[PDB]
C-alpha cells in the first residue's frame, strides 16, 4: 500500500493517467486570474466589453488597451497577459494589412483568427528554433468583427485554437457572468440591447463602479466600422442602464 | 538493472542495454506469430486476437505484403510494425527502380536490421517494440525466411515464433521438420501449432490469418485462399481435439 | 502516538522495534512488509502522527478471510511478543518539514515504552562512494554507540562492511542521502542514546524486490529472524507496476 | 537526461578518472559469448572463430562473425550481432569513401584508425552509446606485409601480431604469448593450427568442421577468403595427426 | 519590376553581404556573411499604430534586431521590408555599423535601396 | 555572395517573375505576381527521410492566408527544388491569383529556367 | 525567509469560520451522523437528496487556500434534531492542512458515537485492477468500512492493492484511531465533473442505514433538484 | 508504484514491456465526449454529441468537414484534432489537385497512423491526443475508421467513443445485422438511440446537443446542425 | 521557467518579481516640464567612485530611465535600449519616444520570459522623460513585460509602501513647478529610508535639457528644508 507521491504537471507533453495536459490547465488558470471581458454578438454587429480595472488612482487608464483594432472591420478583446497577447496583436495586424496590401481585399476575421491559431499553437508544435515558442500564451482574446459572412464573434484559450461564440465571459468572473448571458440573450438583440446588457452585467460582476474611466467597450458593425465608445458616449451609456 | 534501464544508450552493470530488451518482451506481450520457411517456399501464420466483434473483418491486420514477393509477419505495437512496412516498402520499391529486379531477401533484412539498430543505438528515439518475420521465396534465392529482432539481429530462419506463446511454438516446430515439402501441407501444420499454442481461458478468441509465398503462389505473398484457411483450420481443431 | 488496537495498551517493555524508512524506492518498507507477513506478526496498535500523509485500505496481509477485511492507516504497528519482537510499518510519503517531528515522537515512544533495538532498513543511491560503492558490497550498517556491545561483536564476527562515512561539512559525517530520514533519525537516536541499526543498500530507482529480498536475507543472517518458499510475500505485492495491458496497444 | 551518475552517462568521469560505460560495452562484448583469434604469420594472417547455433531451426550459414571490408582488408566481429554488423558497415563505407577519394586501397592502418575515430566520437558524445562489439582487421600490406589491427570501441588501435577477443582472450592471450615467445617459422599451416588449437584449448573442447568458421588471408592471394569447411577439417586432421 | 541590387560591404572587418527584392514596395533585404536565412521579420507602416506592425516570421524570438531594424527601414521607406538580419552575435554595437551601412546605400542608389 | 538568377515570363495571361536566391540554408523561391510578395510558406524536408530518399516536406505558412489550397501550391512549386538543391528546406513566396495544374506546371518551368541550384 | 514561510504557512493553514454569525466544531455540538461530502459530485447528490426536507442551518465553514482550490467548507445540521451533523466540502484540502481541518472539527475531544459516513469521488484510473481500467464500469463504486461499523455496506469493500489518501482516507484513519465507527464509499466514475450518473451510482447508499431517515424519499423532487446543477461553469476548449 | 519510474517520457519502455503515455493518449480521448459511428450498405452515418451546455458560450463542432466523401469527429484535444484534420485535408486536396482522383480512405487512415506514428517514437514529444471517427465513402464504400491516439487504427462497422460510450458500443454490437441492411434514416435513427443510451436516463436528445455528418452513395458529407437534426428526431421513439 | 503554477503564475516571472522587490526603490514622478526620478542607494563606495553604480542612465537625452533589482541584466537592456536609441535617431532622424523605448523593453522582457532557453530580466525599468512635443512621461516595466504608464510610480523595495504613501500624496498642486516634484520623490525616497542623505540618488530631466544628476549637496539641501517644514 506505499503511495509514491508522483507529479506528471511539470512535463507540458505528458499525459495525466486519465489523458490531462496539466500545463494548458494551468495557463486557463492564469487565464482566470485576469479581469472579465465579456463580448456579445448580435445580427447588426459584435459588441465587446472589458473591465480596465485599476491598481491605485496614479495608474493612467489610457494606457490600458483591452480592446484593440487589428483592422477596421476586426476588433479584438483581451483578458490575462497582455504582453503574451501583443505578439499575437502584432500577428494579426500584419496579416490582415499584408492582405490588404497585396490581394487589395479585406482579409476575413476567420482567417486572421486561423493565422493566431498558428501562431498560437506554435509553443507546442514544431519549435524547431531553440530559441523558439516555449510557453503556452496565458492570454484570452475575444476576436470580434464583421465580415462578409457577417458579425462574427470569437474566442480563443491558452489551448491555441479559436471557436466561434455567441456570448463568452472570460476573465475572472468567467462563470456568473455567463449565467447573467445565457439569462439575457436571444437572436432578436439589438446592438443597443446588447450594449446595455453587456455593461448591466459588467456592473454585476464588478467590485468597483461603473464608470466611464475604469470601463472600455466597442461595437464593430456591418455598415460601419470599428468603433470604440468615447468618454462621453460610455458617459451615456451607463447613464442608461 | 535498475537505474540503467531508462535510456537505449546507457549500458547496466551487467554490460546490456535493458530498453532493448523490454522491446523484446513487449513483442513477447502480443499473441503469437509462426512462420515456417519449406523447401516450396515460405508460409506464414498469425493468432490474430479477436477484440470486439465491432471491427470489421480485416481490421488490425498483422500480415503485410511489403512487395508483391516480400511478405511480413509482425508482432509487439501494431503502429511501429506498420511504420516498419512502410518503411521496407520504400526501400524494396528503391532497389526495384535503380537496380531494376526484384530485391533478394537478404538486402532488404540487414538494411532493416540497421535501421531498428540505428532506432536502439540513441538515447532520443526509442527503440522499435515490434519484431518481424521477413520471409520471401524467389526461384534463384530459394525460400528464406529472416527476423529482425528488435535488437537488430537479421538471422535466416526455417521456422521461428514471435509473442506470448513463443517457447511452446519453437518447441512445437522443432518437433516438426521443416524440409522437403510442399506448403500445401504447411499451412495445416502451422494451423495445427498456432491451435496449439492458443490459450482459450487468457484469450477468449482468435483468428486465423495465414499468408504464403512460394511456387504455389508463383513466389508471391498472397493470402491463402478461404478453401485451403478453412481445410487448415479443420485439421488443426480435430488434431487439438481429443 | 500510539494507539493500541484494543484498550490494554500492550507494553513493549525488552523489545526490539522494526522500522522501515523511506528510501530509494520503497526498499526499506518493502523488506518490513515482506518479514511482517513472513512472520505473521499480529497487529496491536495504531501510531498516529501528524507526519505522514493520510492513507487508508484493507489489510495487505490478508491470510484468512476474516483478517482480509480491516483498515490500514499510514501509520501502523505490529509485534510479536512470542520473541519480543516489535515492528513498526510506515506506508505513506511524508509532509513537507515534518520528518524530524517525526523522528523526536518515534524516538521519545521507544524510550518511554522499552523498546530496546531499533532497526531502521533503508537503501541508499546506487553511486554512494567515490566508485566504493561498485567495488564492495552494497550492504552496510550503522550501529549508534548505545547499540549492545554484545549486537557490535555479533557483527563484527559477521564480517560485513561498515558504512563508507561519506565526507560531509564539517568532515566524514556519516550521510545517507537516499533514505533521507535514516541520517536525522540516526542524530536523534544518538542524542537520546536509543540502542538501534540501520541496515541499507546501494540500489537505485525502480524494481526493488531483489533489493528487499537482499535486505531481508540480511536481517535473518544478524538476528537469525528465520533461519540463519523462504519469506510469505504479503497479499498486498500485487499490481505494483501496472494496471493491465490496454487491447488497443497490442 | 541529465544523468548525473557515472555508471550510467557516458560523458562523466568516474572519481577515479575512469569511463564505467567503456568498461560495460566490454562486459558487453564478453556477454557476446564467443570468443575469436587472430594471428600474424609470416605469410599471412588468420582468424579463428566459434560457430555455435543455438538449436537447428537457425540457419547456420545466415549466422556469421568473418566478414571482410575491403577484398583484401578481412575482419572478425565479437559482441553484440546488431552492434557488430553496423561497425562493418561503417568499416565498409570508409574503405569505399578511401578508395573513392585517395584512389587506391585503404591500409589497415589507416582503417583502424578511422574505426577508432568513431568509437572516440560515440564514447565522448553523450547523445549515443559505445557500440558493443570488437573488430579485428587483418590484411595484407606491400611493406609490412601481414597486418593484424584490432580496434575497440574505447579508441584503441594499436596493431598486433597474435590477438584474441572475447570471454576467453586473457587465456588466449596467455597461450598465444607463450607460442610467440618459441618464434618459429610461423607457415601458413603453422600459424592456422596455432590460431586453432589456442582456441580449442583454452575452450577445453575439440573442435568440429562446422562448429567453427576460419579465414585467412595470405601473400600469394591477397584477396581475402574464408575458408570452407572442408579445409577446417584438412587442418583438424592436421592437428589430429 | 523586381531589381536584384545585390551588394557587398565590408563592415566593420568581415565582409557581411546584402540582398535586396524590390518588387513594388515590399523591399527585401538580407544580411550576413554566411549565405544564412537565420532569422526574417516583416514591418510595414500601420495606421493603427505609430511603431509600424512587425512579426518575427522565422528564428529565435529573442533577437529584436531583425524585427526592429524592419521596423525602421519601414518608417524610412514606405510597405514592407522584410529584414533578415543573421549575425551571431556582434555583442549590439556592430549592428548599428550594419544600420549605417545600409542607410548609405540608401542614398547612394535610391533605386538600388 | 548570394547568387539569384530572376526570369520574368508571361504565362495564363500574369507576368510572374520567378526569382530565386541561393542561400545555404533556405533558398529563397519568390514568386510574385501582382509585383509584391505575398504569402510566404516554408517547406521544410523531413530530416529522416526514410533510408536516404524522398523526403516530407513539411508545409508551413509564414505570412498570409492558412490555406490547404495554398499548401499544396506550395508543396508542388517547391518539391523538386528542394530534392534536387540536396533535400534542403526552401521558403515560397508566391502571390498568384489562380491555383491550377498548368499553372503549378507554367511556374515549374519558369522556375527551372531561372534555376541556380 | 523565515517569516514569508510562516505568512506562507498562515494562508496555507484551515481557518474555520461560524455560519450562525477557537472551539472546534465537535467540540461545540456533539453529533451523531456526521455525513461527509468530498468534491462536486458528492455534494451535489448531497444538496439533492439528504437536504431536501428540513432546516439544514448552516452552522460552520472551514474556509482554506492552497495552491488547487481556494470552493467551500460549509458544514449543516439538520436543526430539526440537532444530533445530525453534516458537511458538504468541496474545496480541496491540501496534504498539510488535512489534519489542520481533523482539528477544526474534531479536535481532541471526539465523542466516539457519530457513523461517520464519507462522500467521495475517485477516478476509474486509481482503481487498481487486474484487467485493463477500460474493461471496469464507469460509475462503479466501494466501500471502506472501519473496526467499530459493524453495518453491513451496500456495495464491495476495496480489494486489497487498491487504497485511498487525501481528506477522506484523514478522516478515515482519524476515526479508525479513536474508535469511532465509520464507512468510506468510493464512487469511481470516470468523469470527474458534474454529471447525474455518479449520483446516481451515490443513490444505493440512501438505502443504507447509514443516511436512511435523512432523505424524505421524494425521488421526483430530488430527481428534479438534479437536473439543476447539471447547468455547470463553462468548460475549456481543450477538449471536444 | 513502480511504473510511476517508467511513464515520464515516451521514449522508455516499463519493466512490463509498456509505454504507459500512450495508454494515458489513449484515455484522452475518453476525456472528450461522447461519439458514436455506425456505417449501412450504402451510407456511412457520423452521429456526434455536442457538450450539453450553453452552446452561447462555444459552438462544439465536433464534426468536422474534410473533403467531399471524408468527414471527421473529434473526440479528445483540440488542438491535436485541428492539426489532424488540416492533414487530412491537405493530403486529399493533393489528391484531387494532381491525380484528379479521389482519395481512397484508406490510403488517407494509413497516411494518419504513418504520421501519428512518429511523436511515439522520438523523445520530448507526445501522441496525438485525439480519437477520429472518420466517416468516408470511396470506390470500395461506407467506411468508419477508428482512430486511436495511437498510430494503430481499426476498420470498424460501427463504433463509439468518448465519455461513457461504453453503452453506444453495447448497442451497436446488440444491432450490427440491422444496421448492415438499413437504409438513411433507420440508420440514422439506429446512430441516434445509441447516442440516447449513452446519455443519462434523464436527458434526452434534443436539437441543442446532436450534430450529425451523413455522407452517402450520391450524397456529400453534410453536417446537419441544430435546425436539421429535427426531421430525424422526430419519428424516433422516446422509449 | 516555461512551466505555469496551479494557479497560473509562472515560475520565472514571480522569481524575477522577488528579485526586484529585493532591489533598490526606483521612485518616479510626472512633473509637468520637469520628470524626476529617485532610487534608494546602498551607500557604502567607501573606494568606489559613484559613477560606475549610477543606476540612474540616460537613454539618449530625451529619455533617461531607473531600474530595481540585479544590476548586470540591467546595463545589458540599458546598452541594448541605448543602442536602438542611437539607431532610431539615425535611421529614422527623429527623437525616439519614451513610448517606443519603453515598448521595445517591454517586448525585449516578454521574449526572454517566454523562451525556456533564456531566463527573465530580474528588474524592473522606470522610465521617464519628455516627447517630441515635450509631454512629460512615466513608465513602468516589468519582467513579465507588461508596460503601464503611470503618474507617479515607485517600484523596490517595499514597492507598495512607497507607492501608496506616494498616492497617499501625489496631487496636482504637488506636481506644480519643479521644486514641489523634488520635495514629493525625496519624500517618498526618505519614507523607505530612514537614513537619507547618501542612500537618496537623485535624477531630474527638464522639458528642453538632458539628464541632470543632481548633486548631493543639492539633494541634501532640500532634504534640510524638507525637514524645516515638518517642524
Amino acid at each position: 500500500m506505499f503511495l509514491t507521491r508522483s507529479e506528471y504537471d511539470r512535463g507540458v507533453n505528458t499525459f495525466s493517467p486519465e489523458g490531462r495536459l496539466f500545463q494548458v490547465e494551468y495557463a486557463i488558470e492564469a487565464i482566470k486570474l485576469g479581469s472579465t471581458a465579456i463580448g456579445i454578438q448580435t445580427s447588426e454587429g459584435v459588441c465587446l466589453a472589458v473591465e480596465k480595472r485599476i491598481t491605485s488612482p496614479l495608474m493612467e487608464p489610457s494606457s490600458i488597451e483591452k480592446i484593440v483594432e487589428i483592422d477596421a472591420h476586426i476588433g479584438c478583446a483581451m483578458s490575462g497577459l497582455i504582453a503574451d497577447a501583443k505578439t499575437l496583436i502584432d500577428k494579426a495586424r500584419v496579416e490582415t494589412q499584408n492582405h490588404w496590401f497585396t490581394y487589395n481585399e479585406t482579409m476575413t476575421v476567420e482567417s486572421v483568427t486561423q493565422a493566431v491559431s498558428n501562431l498560437a499553437l506554435q509553443f507546442g508544435e514544431e519549435d524547431a528554433d531553440p530559441g523558439a515558442m516555449s510557453r503556452p500564451f496565458g492570454v484570452a482574446l475575444l476576436f470580434g468583427g464583421v465580415d462578409e459572412k457577417g458579425p462574427q464573434l470569437f474566442h480563443m484559450d491558452p489551448s491555441g485554437t479559436f471557436v466561434q461564440c455567441d456570448a463568452r465571459a472570460i476573465g475572472s468572473a468567467s462563470e456568473g457572468a455567463q449565467s447573467s448571458l445565457q439569462e439575457v440573450y436571444h437572436k432578436s438583440m439589438t446592438l443597443k440591447e446588447a450594449i446595455k446588457s453587456s455593461l448591466i452585467i459588467l456592473k454585476q460582476v464588478m467590485e468597483e463602479k461603473l464608470n466611464a474611466t475604469n470601463i472600455e467597450l466597442a461595437t464593430v458593425q456591418p455598415g460601419q466600422n470599428f468603433h470604440m465608445f468615447t468618454k462621453e458616449e460610455l458617459e451615456e451609456v451607463i447613464k442608461d442602464i | 538493472g535498475t537505474g540503467y534501464d531508462l535510456s537505449a544508450s546507457t549500458f547496466s552493470p551487467d554490460g546490456r542495454v535493458f530498453q532493448v530488451e523490454y522491446a523484446m518482451k513487449a513483442v513477447e506481450n502480443s499473441s503469437t506469430a509462426i512462420g515456417i520457411r519449406c523447401k516450396d517456399g515460405v508460409v506464414f501464420g498469425v493468432e490474430k486476437l479477436v477484440l470486439s466483434k465491432l471491427y470489421e473483418e480485416g481490421s488490425n491486420k498483422r500480415l503485410f505484403n511489403v512487395d508483391r514477393h516480400v511478405g511480413m509477419a509482425v508482432a509487439g505495437l501494431l503502429a511501429d510494425a506498420r511504420s516498419l512496412a512502410d518503411i521496407a516498402r520504400e526501400e524494396a520499391s528503391n532497389f526495384r527502380s535503380n537496380f531494376g529486379y526484384n530485391i533478394p531477401l537478404k538486402h532488404l533484412a540487414d538494411r532493416v536490421a540497421m535501421y531498428v539498430h540505428a532506432y536502439t543505438l540513441y538515447s532520443a528515439v526509442r527503440p522499435f517494440g515490434c519484431s518481424f518475420m521477413l520471409g520471401s521465396y524467389s526461384v534463384n534465392d530459394g525460400a528464406q525466411l529472416y527476423m529482425i529482432d528488435p535488437s537488430g539481429v537479421s538471422y535466416g530462419y526455417w521456422g521461428c515464433a514471435i509473442g506470448k506463446a513463443r517457447q511452446a511454438a519453437k518447441t512445437e516446430i522443432e518437433k516438426l521438420q521443416m524440409k522437403e515439402m510442399t506448403c500445401r501441407d504447411i499451412v495445416k501444420e502451422v494451423a495445427k501449432i498456432i491451435y496449439i499454442v492458443h490459450d482459450e481461458v487468457k484469450d477468449k478468441a482468435f483468428e486465423l490469418e495465414l499468408s504464403w509465398v512460394g511456387e504455389l503462389t508463383n513466389g508471391r505473398h498472397e493470402i491463402v485462399p478461404k478453401d485451403i484457411r478453412e481445410e487448415a483450420e479443420k485439421y488443426a481443431k480435430e488434431s487439438l481435439k481429443e | 502516538m500510539f494507539v493500541p488496537c484494543g484498550e490494554s495498551a500492550p507494553d513493549l517493555a525488552g523489545f526490539t522495534l522494526l522500522m522501515p524508512a523511506v528510501s530509494v524506492g520503497n526498499v526499506g518498507q518493502l523488506a518490513m512488509d515482506l518479514i511482517i507477513s513472513t512472520l505473521n506478526m499480529s497487529k496491536i496498535g495504531y501510531f498516529y502522527t501528524d507526519c505522514l500523509v493520510p492513507m487508508v485500505g484493507n489489510n495487505p496481509y490478508a491470510t484468512t478471510e476474516g483478517n482480509s477485511t480491516e483498515l490500514s492507516i499510514n501509520a501502523e504497528v505490529y509485534s510479536l511478543p512470542s520473541r519480543k519482537l516489535v515492528a513498526l510499518q510506515l506506508r505513506s510519503i511524508f509532509i513537507k518539514y515534518k520528518s524530524k517531528p517525526f523522528c523526536e515522537k518515534l524516538l521519545s515512544w521507544v524510550k518511554s515504552s522499552g523498546c530496546a533495538r531499533v532497526i531502521v532498513l533503508s537503501s541508499s543511491h546506487s553511486y554512494q562512494r567515490n566508485d566504493l560503492q561498485l567495488r564492495s558490497t552494497p550492504f552496510r550498517y550503522l550501529l549508534t554507540p548505545s547499540m549492545q556491545k554484545s549486537v557490535q561483536n555479533k557483527i563484527k564476527s559477521l564480517n560485513w562492511e561498515e558504512m563508507e562515512k561519506s565526507r560531509c561539512i564539517p568532515e566524514f559525517c556519516i550521510r545517507i542521502p537516499g533514505g533521507g530520514i535514516t541520517k536525522t533519525l540516526y542524530d536523534e537516536s544518538c542524542s537520546k542514546e536509543i540502542q538501534m541499526a540501520v541496515l541499507l543498500k546501494f540500489v537505485s530507482e525502480g524494481d526493488n524486490i531483489p533489493d528487499a529480498l537482499g535486505l531481508v536475507e540480511y536481517l535473518n543472517e544478524w538476528l537469525q529472524i528465520l533461519k540463519p518458499s523462504r519469506w510469505k510475500i504479503p497479499s498486498s505485492w500485487r499490481l505494483l507496476f501496472g494496471s493491465g495491458l490496454p487491447p488497443a496497444l497490442f | 537526461g541529465s544523468s548525473a551518475g557515472f555508471d550510467r552517462h557516458i560523458t562523466i568521469f568516474s572519481p577515479e578518472g575512469r569511463l564505467y560505460q567503456v568498461e560495460y560495452a566490454f562486459k558487453a562484448i564478453n556477454q557476446g559469448g564467443l570468443t575469436s583469434v587472430a594471428v600474424r604469420g609470416k605469410d599471412c594472417a588468420v582468424i579463428v572463430t566459434q560457430k555455435k547455433v543455438p538449436d537447428k531451426l537457425l540457419d547456420s550459414s545466415t549466422v556469421t562473425h568473418l566478414f571482410k571490408i575491403t577484398e583484401n582488408i578481412g575482419c572478425v566481429m565479437t559482441g553484440m550481432t546488431a552492434d557488430s554488423r553496423s561497425q562493418v558497415q561503417r568499416a565498409r563505407y570508409e574503405a569505399a569513401n578511401w578508395k573513392y577519394k585517395y584512389g587506391y586501397e585503404i591500409p589497415v592502418d589507416m582503417l583502424c584508425k578511422r574505426i577508432a575515430d568513431i568509437s572516440q566520437v560515440y564514447t565522448q558524445n553523450a547523445e549515443m552509446r559505445p557500440l558493443g562489439c570488437c573488430m579485428i582487421l587483418i590484411g595484407i600490406d606491400e611493406e609490412q606485409g601481414p597486418q593484424v589491427y584490432k580496434c575497440d570501441p574505447a579508441g584503441y588501435y594499436c596493431g598486433f601480431k597474435a590477438t584474441a577477443a572475447g570471454v576467453k582472450q586473457t587465456e588466449s592471450t596467455s597461450f598465444l604469448e607463450k607460442k610467440v615467445k618459441k618464434k618459429f617459422d610461423w607457415t601458413f599451416e603453422q600459424t592456422v593450427e596455432t590460431a586453432i588449437t589456442c582456441l580449442s584449448t583454452v575452450l577445453s573442447i575439440d573442435f568440429k568442421p562446422s562448429e567453427i568458421e576460419v579465414g585467412v588471408v595470405t601473400v600469394e592471394n591477397p584477396k581475402f577468403r574464408i575458408l570452407t569447411e572442408a579445409e577446417i577439417d584438412a587442418h583438424l586432421v592436421a592437428l589430429a595427426e | 519590376d523586381v531589381s536584384l541590387h545585390n551588394f557587398s560591404a565590408r563592415l566593420w572587418e568581415q565582409l557581411v553581404h546584402f540582398h535586396v527584392m524590390r518588387l513594388t514596395d515590399s523591399l527585401f533585404l538580407w544580411v550576413g556573411a554566411t549565405p544564412h536565412l537565420r532569422n526574417l521579420a516583416v514591418a510595414m507602416c500601420s495606421r493603427y499604430d505609430s511603431i509600424p506592425v512587425s512579426t518575427s516570421l522565422l528564428g529565435d524570438t529573442s533577437d529584436t534586431t531583425s524585427t526592429g531594424l524592419a521596423q525602421r527601414l519601414a518608417r524610412k521607406t514606405n510597405k514592407q521590408v522584410f529584414v533578415s538580419y543573421n549575425l551571431q552575435n556582434t555583442d549590439s554595437n556592430f549592428a548599428l555599423l550594419v544600420e549605417n551601412r545600409i542607410k548609405e546605400e540608401m542614398e547612394a542608389f535610391p533605386e538600388k535601396f | 555572395l548570394v547568387i539569384s538568377k530572376q526570369k520574368t515570363e508571361v504565362v495564363c495571361g500574369v507576368p510572374t517573375q520567378v526569382v530565386c536566391t541561393a542561400f545555404s540554408s533556405h533558398i529563397l523561391v519568390v514568386v510574385t505576381q501582382f509585383g509584391k510578395m505575398g504569402t510566404l510558406v516554408s517547406l521544410e524536408p523531413s530530416s529522416v527521410a526514410s533510408d536516404v530518399s524522398k523526403p516530407v516536406l513539411t508545409t508551413k505558412v509564414l505570412l498570409g492566408q492558412d490555406e490547404p489550397l495554398i499548401h499544396v501550391f506550395a508543396k508542388n512549386l517547391v518539391a523538386f527544388v528542394s530534392q534536387e538543391a540536396g533535400n534542403r528546406a526552401v521558403l515560397l513566396a508566391v502571390a498568384v491569383k489562380d491555383k491550377s495544374m498548368e499553372g503549378l506546371k507554367a511556374l515549374r518551368e519558369v522556375i527551372r529556367v531561372c534555376q541556380v541550384w | 525567509d523565515r517569516e514569508v514561510r510562516l505568512q506562507l504557512a498562515r494562508k496555507r493553514e484551515v481557518r474555520l469560520l461560524r455560519r450562525q454569525t477557537e472551539v472546534s466544531l465537535l467540540e461545540k455540538y456533539p453529533c451523531s451522523k456526521f455525513i461527509i461530502a468530498i468534491g462536486n459530485n458528492a455534494v451535489a447528490f448531497l444538496s439533492s437528496f439528504v437536504m431536501n426536507s428540513g432546516v439544514w442551518e448552516e452552522v460552520g465553514c472551514a474556509k482554506l487556500w492552497n495552491e488547487w482550490c481556494r470552493a467551500f467548507c460549509v458544514f449543516y445540521h439538520l436543526k430539526s434534531n440537532p444530533s445530525v451533523f453534516l458537511c458538504q466540502c468541496s474545496c480541496y484540502v491540501a496534504e498539510d492542512q488535512q489534519y489542520q481541518w481533523l482539528e477544526k472539527v474534531f479536535g481532541s475531544c471526539p465523542r466516539k458515537n457519530m457513523q461517520i459516513t464519507i462522500l467521495t469521488c475517485r477516478h476509474v484510473t486509481d482503481y487498481k485492477t487486474s484487467e485493463s481500467t477500460g474493461s471496469l464500469p464507469s460509475p462503479f463504486l466501494r466501500a471502506l468500512k472501519t473496526q467499530n461499523f459493524k453495518d453491513s455496506a451496500c456495495c464491495p469493500l476495496l480489494e486489497q492493492p487498491n487504497i485511498v489518501h487525501d481528506l477522506p482516507a484523514a478522516v478515515l484513519s482519524y476515526c479508525q484511531v479513536w474508535k469511532i465507527p465509520a464507512i468510506l464509499y468510493l464512487c469511481y466514475t470516470d468523469v470527474m465533473k458534474l454529471d447525474l450518473i455518479t449520483v446516481e451510482a451515490f443513490k444505493p447508499i440512501l438505502s443504507t442505514r447509514s443516511l436512511k431517515g435523512l432523505v424524505k424519499n421524494i425521488p421526483q423532487s430530488t430527481e428534479i433538484l438534479k437536473k439543476l446543477m447539471t447547468t455547470n461553469e463553462i468548460q475549456s476548449n481543450i477538449y471536444t | 508504484m513502480f511504473r510511476n519510474q517508467y511513464d515520464n517520457d515516451v521514449t522508455v519502455w516499463s519493466p512490463q514491456g509498456r509505454i504507459h503515455q500512450i495508454e494515458y493518449a489513449m484515455e484522452a480521448v475518453k476525456q472528450g465526449s461522447a461519439t458514436v459511428g455506425l456505417k449501412s450498405k450504402t451510407h456511412a452515418v457520423l452521429v456526434a454529441l455536442k457538450r450539453a451546455q450553453s452552446e452561447l458560450a462555444a459552438h462544439q463542432k465536433k464534426i468536422l468537414h474534410v473533403d467531399n466523401h471524408i468527414g471527421i469527429s473529434i473526440a479528445g484535444l483540440t488542438a491535436d484534432a485541428r492539426l489532424l484534420c488540416n492533414f487530412m485535408r491537405q493530403e486529399c486536396l493533393d489528391s484531387r489537385f494532381v491525380f484528379d482522383r479521389p482519395l481512397p480512405v484508406s490510403r488517407l487512415v494509413s497516411l494518419i497512423g504513418s504520421k501519428t506514428q512518429i511523436p511515439t517514437q522520438r523523445y520530448g514529444r507526445r501522441p496525438y491526443g485525439v480519437g477520429l471517427l472518420i466517416a468516408g465513402y470511396d470506390d470500395m464504400g461506407p467506411h468508419i475508421f477508428q482512430t486511436c491516439p495511437s498510430a494503430n487504427y481499426f476498420d470498424c462497422r460501427a463504433m463509439s467513443i468518448g465519455a461513457r460510450s461504453q453503452s453506444a458500443r453495447t448497442y451497436l454490437e446488440r444491432h450490427m445485422s440491422e444496421f448492415m441492411e438499413c437504409n438513411l434514416n433507420e440508420l440514422v435513427k439506429h446512430g441516434l438511440r445509441a447516442l440516447r443510451e449513452t446519455l443519462p436516463a434523464e436527458q434526452d436528445l434534443t436539437t441543442k446537443n446532436v450534430s450529425i455528418g451523413i455522407v452517402g452513395k450520391d450524397l456529400e458529407f453534410t453536417i446537419y446542425d441544430d435546425d436539421d437534426v429535427s426531421p430525424f428526431l422526430e419519428g424516433l421513439e422516446e422509449r | 521557467i516555461t512551466v505555469f503554477s496551479p494557479d497560473g503564475h509562472l515560475f520565472q516571472v514571480e522569481y524575477a518579481q522577488e528579485a526586484v522587490k529585493k532591489g533598490s526603490t526606483a521612485v518616479g514622478v510626472r512633473g509637468r516640464d520637469i520628470v524626476v526620478l529617485g532610487v534608494e542607494k546602498k551607500s557604502v563606495a567607501k573606494l568606489q567612485d559613484e559613477r560606475t553604480v549610477r543606476k540612474i542612465c540616460a537613454l539618449d537625452d530625451n529619455v533617461c530611465m531607473a531600474f530595481a533589482g540585479l544590476t548586470a541584466d540591467a546595463r545589458i537592456v540599458i546598452n541594448r535600449a541605448r543602442v536602438e536609441c542611437q539607431s532610431h535617431r539615425l535611421t529614422v532622424e527623429d527623437p525616439v519616444t519614451v513610448e517606443y523605448i519603453t515598448r521595445y523593453i517591454a517586448s525585449l522582457k516578454q521574449r526572454y520570459t517566454q523562451s525556456n532557453g533564456r531566463r527573465p530580466f530580474g528588474i524592473s525599468a522606470l522610465i521617464v522623460g519628455f516627447d517630441f512635443d515635450g509631454t512629460p512621461r512615466l513608465y513602468q516595466t516589468d519582467p513579465s513585460g507588461t508596460y503601464h504608464a503611470w503618474k507617479a510610480n515607485a517600484i523596490g523595495r517595499g514597492a507598495k509602501s512607497v507607492r501608496e504613501f506616494l498616492e497617499k500624496n501625489y496631487t496636482d498642486e504637488a506636481i506644480e513647478t519643479d521644486d514641489l516634484t523634488i520635495k514629493l520623490v525625496i519624500k517618498a525616497l526618505l519614507e523607505v529610508v530612514q537614513s537619507g542623505g547618501k542612500n537618496i540618488e537623485l535624477a531630474v530631466m527638464r522639458r528642453d535639457q538632458s539628464l541632470k544628476i543632481l548633486n548631493p549637496e543639492e539633494i541634501e539641501k532640500y532634504v534640510a528644508e524638507i525637514e524645516k517644514e515638518k517642524e
